[PDB]
């Protein structure tokens, strides 16, 4: 029904249907609330290569950044107390393998 | 009430781009009939229009005035 | 909001665009002159007038229905119809 | 010159673009003039039908009931177990249940073994 | 809309569409108003150039050719004014449109609330009602032994009568009900 | 961003450090006397004022000023512009630090593979 | 439980003995007495049932369908008043009598302490049903509606009643209590397999299930608004009450044969929202989506967790109400335009602003919008699914979305759009359809403020 | 917080233009508006620079901020790419609507 | 307030609407200019960048290459 | 094409009767027939809006919600050197000497 | 900057009396990236036609 004449006089102008005219078997899924097949500016097969290429190369750039990550030249961040240990959970009874900071 | 169209014959296309749009189609041996029904559009208080840049700087001239006295107090007060 | 339109305001509006197209004659101009009969004009013509009283209206007038307004009194009786115009 | 349009399921090319647009033979002009000819009569039939003054209710519309009742109420009549209608049905009826019955066992399965070997973190898990 | 069609398109009906369209694209792709006069005189000279071809199918082949054209040169994203279909406006009135047979089955009080309008309305329900058997008789006098073969109602020919299936046009809700 | 992003990445990985697995050599290599770092704020004064754990770093003190001067001089806002620019110099010594371990591995990895290259030509010859 | 069945045994009498124009005033008047009467067996405990004699007990099951049977039978009594204005007055009262025979049986079924009873009562609820359908029906496929309801019944429930005279023989007793304190563990052999299946499958055939419920559509499309209102709302809660109460002997079996039920169920809540995306007739879209509710259900009680049960409860309550307000608002618009094509009649909205909010609340509670009852069985259905195994949260996330797509799909397509310009007997709506959606909804909504009611006894 | 704010007024402004063009929201058709509409255009073109980052505008303290972390993190370099490559694109169309609606000559109905 | 429609020409200005846009554009180029004069940090940068080539191999701990 | 004149006559009679239907659909100076039947705004709606819902909540939380535990949890107040509790009189003591940054 | 420079120049490059057919790129920003188009025609028709041919 997207497809079919909007200057048209129709009987049921929402639904672009005249009385007594055959109905599609698939009037319920043709509807301009739902899937639409009007010609398109861009070919099908066109625009799928296109969107597909797109999303792929996206992936595959995210994939290759992730394998060649971006930082700072700095070291990792010091923190006292055994890297805080008692801070993040770290059970008083034990004794945590000692973490020594030193100037530089 | 009743607003009254202005005089059809004050519309001309001199001294506007659509000038240079007849000039082009004379040259290539063509003409323009629309002319004066949009050359409506470049004259009036629509003739002139400002620029990208000098539409960011709209109120620049009295910013940096009030900048100006804005510091210049501030000064005075620190200093006294 | 926006001021209704009147037949009068109609007319004055499109006898104004036909006296700026460049193709009519002002002084021969009237609201019953007919754009082939006897002013002259062609389909490409008629089409450009249709355009252009479609841009000063705001409004798109339907190819089946534009291929029949020969007169600016059509196109007046068309715009008033189309905009519930009575008075 | 210009790259060529190619039309799709949901695609369809245009009216402009179809070949048999400008190929018309006199039989067409003939085809088009009887499909006008029954869209004014059913026009005319719906038309004094919803003008009449005296009309209270809804005018029936012989299309919509054939459409309803053809997808409804008569399909079971006009159905052959043809080998394509066989398979078809079998997979789309049968092929999920196992599927998801494989998929289903399997996990439990899985669940069930690390429950049994100790080693699934059931700890704060007092809902179930 | 308010016409009925015809059978098929001629080929002046189809160039001219076809130049309407090429137009309304060209001044969607070309935004300013001197720039767009420019290129739709270009647009024009050539159909002129085009106009004058006793060899009708030459004419098709190139209205083929311009709709091939047309097609692949079109603006993806073609201004459209807000009410005609597909604008950003259409059909946005179309919940405030309610009918006269919706408006007589008000309740008495509230009928009474409007008394000079019910009035009217009663005359213009009589004159329907006087009516629909001269419309029918004209109708069914004035068609061909087969039926209808276009969309076209006859007018009024007498002075006493009105054009037959009227009613509904007339009535018509307005285009902005509320 | 950076140069170092290039050299890692487009030149010798082995002599560029791993930011993911540095400091790799011992912290004593190379210097015959360092000092531990200095802590100022203790454990318990950070969690009574409730510092995030990523802000109880060695900075924390200056944190604690500053949030204690924001905290009393509530309705001018426009206050603790000394605490908050003393904040930030300490934040950025913490980084300027971080720098100088980044470099220190960097030519220490350099210095390995040259000293490893030298033994291979003896070796060699 | 006397002092709720008396009354119903004295609706009767009164209902035959009262003038002609008075029979719907006095069943409504007295039928809504009889319920805020029942509404005290809400008063449940929470160690152990109400056991008011050796034959009738009340549980924290039992008592919100006892209180929503009685309910519904005045709402049932308004809409055969609306439908029911033509005929004689002794059919009318026969009708009355119809629903209140099966008000009557389905509260005897519910109340009832044997298994024996129970199957004997909620058998005797078919004979009420197939008549009321089969002859005052309004088409030609209630005759064939009415066969195939039956027969798949009693397909269904046949095996049931050899297993329950078998389970006495053996046993001793078919008392709930007995067989509940004296349970013990069914071995995995064939006997005991055919007797699960027995009786489960007399239970699913109720339910129904997935692939035996065709009957649903059939008869529910082609029953009078009461008939549909009773078999969407209470009917299909019979076979799960009784899996509820009849699964207490049947495990460990259990854990082994409900797979091919869990798949068949789940992936009937699939096909039947698919089906509810293209179906052509309003009736058969609740219908479907009755369907789909009922095997979500079937899920639940065959996972057979505490916190399933208690959304099994509350999702059997919820979707009685929700349906039966849906099928009354499709009704009316049956009844405005004497046709069930959904696309038939639009911009309902336009011309009937109030049946328009009717219908925006129902869709709503349809899918499940929190924090409605709806959405707490289905959400606690979810969680002890989610615990069972770790694919059924997609199975039931995409069965959720068709369900909105749906609901939102029949409200956009019968509400919103351009009116039919060739309705012209659209009028506004009755006193009586607004009543009567007013009592359907409202209930819902105190039900959502206090949920601890209808959560079953594992609350 | 801040994109609640601008962003907000940019859709008042939008809906102040469409408005006084009679339901029109086509840039291709409006124009002049710089001086046709004095207030709209100064709040629009406030909100353009508070979205676009100016160095003291409401999106300076958020924007700026969230770029300078993204530069100084352990993250996807194709993620900082395409977030640079987005604010490039924001000024970019915070350019084509202050252009083609406010910039120029009319081209509204008359 | 009352605006007369005009066809074909410039619209009917207000003295008001002209003063409070000109004030506001003012007023945020004033406030631009303001913040920038007391806080060019925000956007300059505060403290400097150290250059790790201007490190000497002392102060970093790296012994000589015949160690 | 054009107009033929059985369309050009449908159009004008049909035109005529649509403008008279449209002044019909005009109202009349009395036709609504009803039946017969600033600071104090902003008091009126400032004592009640405001004024009664902060009543009945500050009652609701005050005596209902804070008698039961756990109800109303207040994150505690954060502590800094240098400081004094208020409840027992203490003085939380300030921290080292910070060594000079520059 | 860059940005409203760039920008700034391929809007005043609209005044000029050139028109050129647009590119696979203009096509594909201007289009969604084709991505509503695809999507939301391919699976809903998909899922409608199953939800009537199979089911
Ligand atoms: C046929 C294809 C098929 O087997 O599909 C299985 C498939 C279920 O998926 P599944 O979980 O893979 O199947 C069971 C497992 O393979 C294995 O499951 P398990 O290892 O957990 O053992 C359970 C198994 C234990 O095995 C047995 O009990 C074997 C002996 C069965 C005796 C006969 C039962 C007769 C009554 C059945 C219901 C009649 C109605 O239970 C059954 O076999 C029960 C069979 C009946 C299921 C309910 C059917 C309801 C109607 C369906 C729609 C009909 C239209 O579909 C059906 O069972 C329905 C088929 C309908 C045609
Ligand atoms: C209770 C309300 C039941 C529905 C309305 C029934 C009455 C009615 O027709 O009202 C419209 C009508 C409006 O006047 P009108 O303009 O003449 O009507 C024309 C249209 O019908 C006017 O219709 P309309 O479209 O302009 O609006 C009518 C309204 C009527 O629709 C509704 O009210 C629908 C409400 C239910 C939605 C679906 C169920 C979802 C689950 C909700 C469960 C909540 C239970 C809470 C406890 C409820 C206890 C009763 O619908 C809406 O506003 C659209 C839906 C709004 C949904 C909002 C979000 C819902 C989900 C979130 C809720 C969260 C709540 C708890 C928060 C917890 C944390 C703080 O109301 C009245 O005239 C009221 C007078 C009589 C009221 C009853 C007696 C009052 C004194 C005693
Ligand atoms: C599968 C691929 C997946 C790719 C994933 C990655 C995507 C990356 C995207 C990169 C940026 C794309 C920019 C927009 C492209 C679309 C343009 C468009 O449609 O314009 C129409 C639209 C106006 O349309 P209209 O007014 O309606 O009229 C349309 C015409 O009638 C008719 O219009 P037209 O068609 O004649 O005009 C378009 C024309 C003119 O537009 C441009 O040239 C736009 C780009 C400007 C130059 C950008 C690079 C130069 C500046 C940076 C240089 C390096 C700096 C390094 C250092 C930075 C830090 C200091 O462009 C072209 O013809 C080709 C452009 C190719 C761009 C590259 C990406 C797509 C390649 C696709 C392959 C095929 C290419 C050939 C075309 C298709 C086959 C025929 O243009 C605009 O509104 C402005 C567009 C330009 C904005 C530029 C803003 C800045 C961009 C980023 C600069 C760098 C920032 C910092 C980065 C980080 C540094 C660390
Ligand atoms: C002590 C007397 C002072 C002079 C008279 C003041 C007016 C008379 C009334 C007494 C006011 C007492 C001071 C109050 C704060 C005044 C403003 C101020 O100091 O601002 C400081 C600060 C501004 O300080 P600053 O940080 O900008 O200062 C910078 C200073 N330089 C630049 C020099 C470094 O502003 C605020 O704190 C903002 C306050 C916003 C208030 C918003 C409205 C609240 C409305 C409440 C309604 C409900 C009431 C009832 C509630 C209960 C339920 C019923
Ligand atoms: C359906 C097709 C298959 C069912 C056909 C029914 C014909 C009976 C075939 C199965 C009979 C099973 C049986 O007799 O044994 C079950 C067992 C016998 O054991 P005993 O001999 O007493 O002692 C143990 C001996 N060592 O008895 C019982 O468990 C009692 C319950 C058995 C009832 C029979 C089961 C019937 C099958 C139920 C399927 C229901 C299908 C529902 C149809 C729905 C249609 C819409
Ligand atoms: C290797 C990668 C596979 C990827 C799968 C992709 C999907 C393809 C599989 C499903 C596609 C449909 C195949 C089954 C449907 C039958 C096709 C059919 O209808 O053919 C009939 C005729 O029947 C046949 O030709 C049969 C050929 C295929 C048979 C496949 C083997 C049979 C499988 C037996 C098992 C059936 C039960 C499966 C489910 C059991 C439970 C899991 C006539 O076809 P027409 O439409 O009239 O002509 C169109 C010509 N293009
Ligand atoms: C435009 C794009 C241009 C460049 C395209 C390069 C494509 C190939 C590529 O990225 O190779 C890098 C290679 C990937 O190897 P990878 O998969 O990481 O192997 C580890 C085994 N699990 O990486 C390696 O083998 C080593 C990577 C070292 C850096 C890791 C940082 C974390
Ligand atoms: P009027 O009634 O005066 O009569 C004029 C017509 C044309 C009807 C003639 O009477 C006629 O039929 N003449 C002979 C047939 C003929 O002229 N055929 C060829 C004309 S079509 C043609 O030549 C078009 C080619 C140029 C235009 C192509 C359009 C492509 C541009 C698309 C751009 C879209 C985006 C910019």
């Amino acid at each position: 029904q997207q497809e079919r004449d909007p200057w048209y006089d129709w009987d049921h102008p929402d639904l672009r249907l005249n009385w007594g005219e055959p109905i599609h078997w698939d009037l319920d899924m043709y509807i301009r609330n739902r899937v639409d097949t009007s010609p398109t500016p861009v070919s099908w097969n066109t625009m799928c290569k296109h969107l597909f290429g797109f999303v792929a190369f996206m992936l595959f750039m995210f994939w290759v950044g992730e394998i060649y990550p971006s930082y700072q030249p700095v070291g990792p961040k010091q923190y006292p107390y055994n890297d805080l240990y008692l801070e993040r959970g770290g059970d008083p009874t034990k004794e945590p393998e000692p973490v020594v900071h030193y100037e530089i | 009430s009743k607003m009254e169209l202005p005089d059809y014959k004050q519309w001309k296309i001199e001294g506007t781009p659509l000038e240079t749009v007849q000039e082009k189609l004379a040259a290539r041996g063509l003409r323009d009939p629309w002319g004066r029904n949009e050359a409506w559009r470049y004259s009036g208080g629509f003739a002139n229009n400002v620029s990208f840049v000098g539409a960011l700087l709209k109120g620049f001239k009295w910013g940096f005035a009030a900048f100006v006295v804005a510091v210049g107090a501030e000064y005075y007060l620190e200093s006294q | 909001d926006a001021p209704p339109l009147t037949l009068e305001a109609i007319k004055d509006r499109v006898l104004y665009v036909l006296k700026l197209y460049d193709k009519i004659d002002p002084e021969k101009l009237s609201v019953n002159s007919h754009f082939m009969k006897d002013l002259g004009l062609d389909s490409l013509d008629q089409v450009e007038i249709i355009m252009a009283m479609e841009d000063e209206f705001g409004f798109e007038i339907p190819d089946i229905d534009a291929e029949k307004l020969m007169c600016p009194q059509e196109i007046v009786d068309y715009i008033a119809d189309k905009k519930d115009v009575y008075e | 010159s210009f790259p060529k349009y190619k039309p799709s399921r949901l695609a369809t090319l245009p009216a402009t673009l179809d070949p048999a647009e400008y190929d018309i033979s006199p039989e067409t002009r003939k085809a088009q003039a009887e499909r006008l000819a029954i869209r004014s009569r059913l026009k005319r039939e719906y038309l004094l039908q919803y003008n009449d003054p005296n009309r209270l209710g809804v005018i029936e519309d012989p299309a919509l009931i054939r459409w309803t009742y053809a997808r409804s109420a008569n399909i079971y009549p006009n159905f052959r177990p043809t080998p394509k209608t066989s398979l078809l049905g079998a997979l789309f009826g049968i092929g999920p249940l196992f599927f998801w019955y494989y998929v289903f066992k399997t996990d439990r399965d899985k669940k069930e073994k690390l429950i049994q070997e100790g080693k699934l973190d059931q700890t704060f898990n007092i809902s179930y | 809309a308010f016409s009925a069609p015809a059978a098929y398109l001629t080929h002046q009906q189809k160039v001219l569409r076809l130049y309407k369209r090429a137009l309304r694209h060209l001044e969607s792709w070309c935004v300013h108003r001197d720039k767009y006069r420019y290129f739709a005189c270009l647009m024009r000279a050539r159909f002129d150039e085009h106009k004058n071809e006793k060899d009708m199918v030459k004419a098709t082949q190139l209205l083929r050719q311009a709709e091939e054209e047309f097609w692949y040169g079109q603006h993806p994203q073609p201004y459209i004014f807000p009410e005609s279909p597909g604008g950003t406006s259409y059909e946005r009135y179309e919940c405030y449109k309610v009918p006269e047979w919706c408006l007589d089955d008000w309740h008495p009080s509230e009928k009474a609330m409007y008394p000079d309008y019910f009035a009217k309305r009663e005359q213009w329900k009589r004159l329907r009602r006087e009516s629909w058997e001269r419309e029918v008789k004209q109708l069914q006098e004035e068609t061909p032994p087969g039926g209808p073969r276009t969309e076209a109602l006859p007018p009024a020919r007498k002075e006493g009568d009105l054009p037959p299936l009227w009613w509904h046009i007339v009535t018509r809700p307005r285009e902005r009900p509320m | 961003m950076g140069a170092h992003l290039a050299r890692r990445y487009l030149g010798d990985a082995s002599k560029e450090p791993d930011p993911l697995r540095m400091p790799t050599f011992p912290p004593d290599y190379g210097f015959p006397e360092r000092k531990e770092r200095e802590m100022v704020a203790t454990q318990q004064e950070m969690n009574d004022a409730q510092l995030m754990l990523q802000q109880r770093d060695y900075c924390a003190h200056y944190l604690i000023q500053l949030l204690k001067c924001k905290r009393d001089s509530f309705p001018n806002f426009l206050a603790c512009k000394h605490e908050q620019h003393d904040w930030d110099y300490c934040e950025h010594l913490d980084y300027v630090k971080r720098m100088k371990e980044f470099e220190r591995e960097r030519r220490l990895l350099q210095r390995k593979k040259r000293r490893e290259q030298r033994e291979a030509e003896m070796a060699r010859g | 439980m006397l002092k709720i069945i008396i009354p119903t045994t004295m609706l009767l009498p009164m209902t035959w003995m009262s003038k002609h124009n008075m029979i719907w005033i006095n069943a409504t008047v007295h039928s809504l007495l009889i319920s805020l009467i029942s509404l005290s067996l809400l008063n449940q405990l929470g160690e152990n049932s109400l056991n008011f004699s050796l034959t009738f007990f009340s549980d924290s099951l039992s008592a919100p369908l006892l209180v929503l049977t009685t309910w519904l039978l005045p709402l049932m009594l308004m809409a055969s008043q609306s439908h029911l204005s033509k005929e004689t007055t002794t059919r009318k009262k026969l009708y009355i009598t119809m629903l209140i025979l099966l008000q009557l049986f389905l509260i005897m079924t519910f109340t009832a302490t044997e298994l024996i009873l129970f199957y004997i009562l909620f058998e005797a609820t078919l004979v009420p049903t197939l008549i009321i359908i089969t002859r005052w029906g309004n088409q030609t496929e209630r005759l064939n509606a009415g066969l195939y309801f039956l027969f798949y019944t009693l397909a269904g429930s046949l095996p049931l009643l050899v297993a329950l005279v078998y389970i006495q023989n053996t046993t001793g007793s078919l008392n709930f209590l007995i067989i509940h304190y004296w349970s013990h563990p069914l071995s995995n052999s064939w006997s005991n397999i055919f007797m699960w299946l027995a009786c489960i499958m007399a239970f699913m055939v109720k339910m129904p299930l997935y692939g035996l419920h065709l009957w649903l559509p059939k008869a529910h499309v082609e029953a009078p608004i009461a008939g549909s209102m009773v078999l969407a709302a209470v009917l299909l809660k019979l076979g799960g009450y009784g899996m509820m109460r009849i699964t207490t002997i049947l495990n460990p079996l259990t854990n082994y044969m409900a797979y091919p039920f869990l798949m068949l169920s789940m992936w009937g809540m699939i096909m039947t929202s698919s089906i509810c995306l293209r179906q052509t007739d309003l009736k058969s879209l609740i219908a479907y989506s009755s369907v789909s509710h009922m095997a979500l259900v079937i899920v639940a009680i065959m996972i057979q967790t505490p916190w399933s049960f208690m959304g099994a409860t509350a999702l059997m309550i919820a979707h009685g109400l929700t349906s039966s307000m849906l099928f009354c608002l499709a009704n009316t618009n049956y009844e405005r335009v004497h046709s069930r094509t959904m696309i038939l009649a639009r911009g309902l909205q336009t011309l009937l602003p109030l049946m328009a909010t009717w219908w925006l609340v129902a869709s709503l509670t349809n899918l499940a919008l929190p924090p409605s009852i709806n959405l707490i069985g289905e959400l606690f259905i979810i969680t002890a699914s989610f615990s069972w195994s770790n694919i059924t949260i997609i199975l039931m996330g995409m069965n959720m979305m068709i369900t909105a797509l749906y609901s939102l799909y029949m409200l956009i397509t019968t509400q919103r759009g351009k009116y039919t310009h060739h309705i012209n007997n659209i009028k506004p709506s009755f006193t009586r359809e607004n009543a009567l959606m007013a009592l359907h909804i409202l209930p819902l909504l105190l039900l959502t403020l206090n949920p601890k009611m209808i959560l079953g006894p594992l609350y | 917080c801040m994109h609640a704010f601008f962003k907000a007024m940019l859709f008042m402004c939008s809906g102040s233009i469409i408005h006084s063009l009679n339901d029109e929201q086509d840039i291709r058709k409006m124009g002049g508006l710089y001086k046709a509409m004095p207030f709209t255009t100064t709040a629009l073109i406030i909100g353009s620079l508070a979205l676009t980052g100016m160095p003291y505008l409401t999106g300076f303290y958020s924007k700026d901020l969230i770029i300078e972390a993204v530069n100084m993190s352990y993250t996807n370099a194709w993620a900082l790419l395409m977030t640079l490559i987005a604010t490039s694109l924001t000024a970019a169309y915070s350019t084509r609507i202050i252009f083609f609606a406010f910039l120029g000559k009319p081209r509204f109905p008359p | 307030v009352h605006i007369e429609p005009r066809y074909r020409q410039f619209p009917q200005l207000t003295r008001s609407q002209l003063i409070q846009a000109e004030f506001f554009s003012a007023t945020m180029w004033f406030w631009i200019l303001w913040r920038f004069w007391h806080d060019s940090d925000a956007v300059l940068g505060h403290f400097p960048y150290p250059d790790p080539s201007q490190w000497t191999d002392e102060e970093l701990g790296i012994l000589p290459d015949d160690e | 094409s054009g107009y033929t004149p059985d369309e050009k006559l449908r159009l004008q009679q049909l035109r005529e009767l649509r403008r008279r239907w449209l002044k019909d659909q005009e109202l009349s100076p009395r036709e609504p027939v009803l039946p017969p039947r600033k600071t104090y705004r902003h008091s009126i709606f400032a004592v009640t809006h405001v004024l009664i819902p902060v009543w009945i909540i500050h009652y609701y939380l005050k005596y209902h919600v804070t008698a039961k535990p756990y109800t109303v949890v207040e994150r505690k107040p954060r502590i800094f050197p240098g400081d004094t509790i208020l409840e027992t009189g203490e003085v939380i003591p300030l921290m080292k000497e910070f060594p000079d940054q520059h | 900057i860059m940005g409203f420079m760039l920008a700034l120049e391929l809007n005043n490059t609209t005044y000029y009396l050139k028109f050129k057919y647009p590119s696979q790129t203009y096509k594909f920003s201007n289009m969604l990236g084709y991505y509503p188009s695809i999507m939301h025609r391919l699976p809903t028709y998909h899922n409608l036609s199953m939800s009537q041919k199979s089911a």
